[PDB]
């Protein structure tokens, strides 16, 4: 299982929607349940900007795992060493630098 | 009276050019021509063209269903010219 | 004696425009083909600027301090005011160049002894009334070869 | 088999969505498979700008291939000689030079 | 058949989507067909700007054909003498000059 | 002696406006038909600018160096202030031209001898109330013919 | 002698504001009804500017040269500074005009002999505290009649 | 039948979509028919600005017709005395003047 | 002798601020209740601007000329610099008024004899450290009663 | 039956769509009917701005009626006093002044 | 005698640029490795700006008073003009550094005795043609070390 040590540009976005079991009654009394045992799984929106020379290397590494294999990655400063997978990535190639804008969806083992 | 303009139109490689369209755009009102009036003439497959041109000033337009109209020149017809090819007027001293 | 290691007042500072075909960078020291411009009132050379790109990344040790790198260096715009000379051939060629509008190479020579070569296209033509002068401004394109590159 | 040697302006966009067989559990363990052999097929958005006199030529080329014939093309600096077909292109004829925006979809032989 | 000799402003649009028969197989190898013989038919977006005096004239001509008659029109610089119909013209009368923003759809004989 | 290849101070610098019908560029040297404007206080002719279009490409060998060309050049705006003269037919015709507002051709002449012809429309008519003067500016349209083309 | 064809210093330059009813353009030479303003320090008249509209076309046989036409010409803004004269009825009427706010017509007379008539509404009233002066600015509306239209 | 003599500000918009009987085939030959007799019916978008004093008068006039009664109106400079009905109008009361934005659909007697 | 219709140099030009309760416009000429500000270095009163609203119409018979009316007139901003004085009660009241921040009325009196009353709120308090001076400016709100209304 | 006396900020909007019975025939002849008797009922969009001290007072008054009670309100400068109900309101509390945005739907008795 | 706690005129003010490999901050007092630039006409060092982030809160006791904190401080831009002198290796290396374009460290010395060290990349190269001089400016990146940190 590989890792991910590439630098991340500022402005990373984080999203989290816990899955809950909502049901409402006459005057409130809404029963709520946590649904799955580990419900909420954060999804990150991460952008990078690298010169063209190793754009090929980054593309090859992202190609190796495809859209099914997972890889360990440590979010910046965050207390956890999570494992993540991605299935969408795009690049704006210029004549000096290329910027990647991908999304990283956290999955458990 | 209208001078007879007749000739054969060829490209730079000595072959006839087809699908042409020669227009004469009037610039000044004459005894029998109003300004801003055009007259078309489609030549044959061999590039043969023959028109009757009234005296006055015109601007030649070569629409070859392609490049925009081409300022191949302005042509002036006084009351002394003789019938001839189109290129003579464009090459004539003005 | 024209040579570096001592400052130069900058009196002559001739201006030449290329006319022939070949590589202007091959030997700018030879004025065999270039045409000189006469009686330049004033000159302001181009400005070799660059652009700044963001290099600071979210994961870093030194925080609260910006970090920018350099990229896309570009040449500036040259300008020169000369005496209006409608008879001389050089500025007739200059106005023909402006009208037709292709990239052309030119150079400036210093009394120091070295020359400076630029290439670009002219974008502005000005005039006056009293002691008529013509002002010509050109914008460069591509990398220039400075005097230092020849000095080595 | 023709080629494509026209130049590409800066800002050309690259997109990639590999095909996977998502199937979800209660929480996590979501099984994944690489689907077919050639999963990801990059999609390119290419912008060009040519003087008016040249434009017709390019048009005829894109007319000759239609939207059903493939042609070789080398992405800038990219290590691959991919084969690509196009089915969407537009242009802006302003006064002197016309700019084209086209989409290029990668396809296997 | 009438002809359209009105002059057009910069910014005209041309769009082209060829009609192709696409079927995708197991690992690629998509069969592609040209569908109809004259699959490609351009669509233009044409804007004019004329003073109000002759504005009525345009409407009259554009009223004559309705949306069911085709008229010949040579696009600027283009090597073709095509026939085209329009059905969605609109005008912006402001003070002195009205601008027209119509779309011209190419149609076979 | 009025002739090029030597600088001229620019004392006369007459200004004329076309009145008849024909081709202004056919022979600007003849003042048979044009009307002179009298006692101009000062004159600033228009400048022939251009505009840059991007040319930089990906696969070009030279990177980190911007590239651009020229395209769609336009003429400038002319301005001149004269003595406010509501009697002479010159400014009467000038103001009627402005009120009706069509494109018209005009010309400037040099003690040098060479002649410049522009064409455009007027867009401002000012005034001052201390030694009364009228300032008027026009914007050019289409291709102007400089003196260098005539000199050939 | 007040008569054109010789330039005028412009010393008097009286200023009048209409007070009656009728056509101000009918006969501005008669000062039977209009009220004079006293001790104008300085004056700046309006600027009759116009607007530019695009005229470039695709199939034009001349390219790479912009072409713009003229349309929607508008009058400018007039401004003048007076000695603060609260006792005089003219300033009282001017301030009442500002407060109630309708379009009114006015004229400026010249020592040359001709007059210029504008119409509009006031927009700014200013003051100073060292040798008190009142600064008043107005904006015109609609077409004005210049002095030239009367000389014909 | 009353009339409509209020003046109209610059920016009035005109739309026209004539009704035709489209039907699509393999390679064009799309047969076309003029549908009804008076197929096209211009739709106008009209903007006005009045001081608040007569805003009530204008509103009462527009309310009296409702959205079911027709009234004569002469489009600016246009050679037709058309009959038009309106069913959408709004007004922006700000401090001194109120601007009305209304739509006017043409209808035959 | 203080009387209008003649210009006045403007030596005194006192400034007063209201303290009591009542109608400031009822009788500004009486200074029984207002407190004076002492040793003002310089003063600039506000200017009464307006707003221009479009009036052009499609069927308007006169075209090619813009039409604009006047609406929503507003008062200006007053400013004055005086000698910074932390002792006098006037500046104490001024700063308390700023800190609490409510609309208040004030006036300026001229050597001619007429008084001008404004009402507004203060928005700045400046300072300098070379011959200590305090600069203070207020923005007006509502209608101010000009000095040309009391004279009638 | 309470009343409304809070003053309204400039920019208030008003919309009106009269319900009509439109039916189009072969060639025009569009039958139109007024539908209900008092079909025309305006809808206002009203914005206020008050310091935080009376935000509670305004909120309590708006809460008392809920979304099921009507209250009399006189629109600015309009002649007829109407009775209105509202069912949506929102507020922005910045530091000192809270601005309120709401819609007032005119209803019959 | 060079020592702090008294002002210095600033006569010498030498400028050095790093050439070797190591830590510039380790000991800038030794000039054993860096090259000096000769005959600088004028110099403007960069200024250490900051950036203000909002801190205003709802429930805070204090209202109607904005609260702003500091974050993400950045270095400025340095500029200096020398006597154009391509002979010396100093500005030759400077231009090679610009063309290759990498971040480099440099220092400014003072007659006081303390040294300031910066690191950054150059962004412009200028010229003049009257007593020829070369103007060059750089932008710093990362934290610089001021002279005060060395005095402790």
């Amino acid at each position: 299982m590989k890792t991910f040590r590439w630098k991340v540009k500022p402005g990373m976005d984080v999203a989290s929607v816990p899955s809950v079991r909502k049901v409402r009654f006459g005057d409130g009394y809404s029963q709520r349940a946590p649904a799955g045992l580990n419900a909420n799984l954060k999804t990150y929106s991460v952008t990078l900007s690298v010169p063209r020379e190793e754009a090929t290397v980054l593309e090859s590494f992202l190609e190796e795992h495809g859209g099914w294999k997972s890889f360990l990655w440590t979010p910046p400063y965050e207390w956890r060493q999570i494992k993540v997978t991605c299935a969408k990535w795009s690049s704006r190639v210029s004549m000096l630098r290329v910027e990647f804008s991908a999304e990283f969806e956290q999955v458990v083992n | 009276m209208a001078v007879k303009i007749s000739g054969v139109l060829k490209d730079g490689t000595g072959k006839p050019v087809q699908n042409c369209t020669i227009q004469l755009k009037a610039r000044r009102n004459s005894t029998t021509v109003v300004v801003n009036t055009v007259g078309s003439e489609n030549p044959d497959e061999a590039g043969r063209y023959s028109m009757d041109v009234e005296y006055g000033q015109y601007s030649v337009i070569l629409q070859v269903d392609g490049f925009p109209p081409s300022h191949a020149g302005t042509i002036t017809v006084y009351e002394d010219s003789q019938p001839g090819t189109l290129n003579d007027f464009l090459c004539a001293m003005t | 004696v024209p040579n570096p290691t001592m400052p130069v007042k900058g009196a002559g500072t001739t201006l030449w425009v290329y006319k022939g075909s070949g590589d202007p960078y091959a030997n700018p020291l030879s004025d065999v083909d270039w045409s000189r411009l006469a009686k330049v009132k004033d000159l302001t050379p181009g400005e070799l600027t660059a652009e700044s790109y963001d290099d600071s990344y979210l994961d870093d040790e030194d925080a609260d301090w910006t970090a920018t790198g350099q990229g896309q260096k570009s040449a500036g715009d040259t300008s020169f005011t000369l005496a209006w000379m409608p008879g001389e051939q050089g500025q007739q060629a200059l106005l023909a160049w402006f009208n037709e509008g292709d990239t052309r190479a030119y150079k400036i020579r210093f009394p120091n002894g070295t020359v400076d070569v630029f290439r670009g296209w002219v974008s502005s033509i000005g005039k006056a009334v009293t002691v008529i002068t013509r002002t010509v401004k050109v914008t460069n394109v591509g990398r220039p070869s400075m005097a230092e590159d020849r000095s080595t």
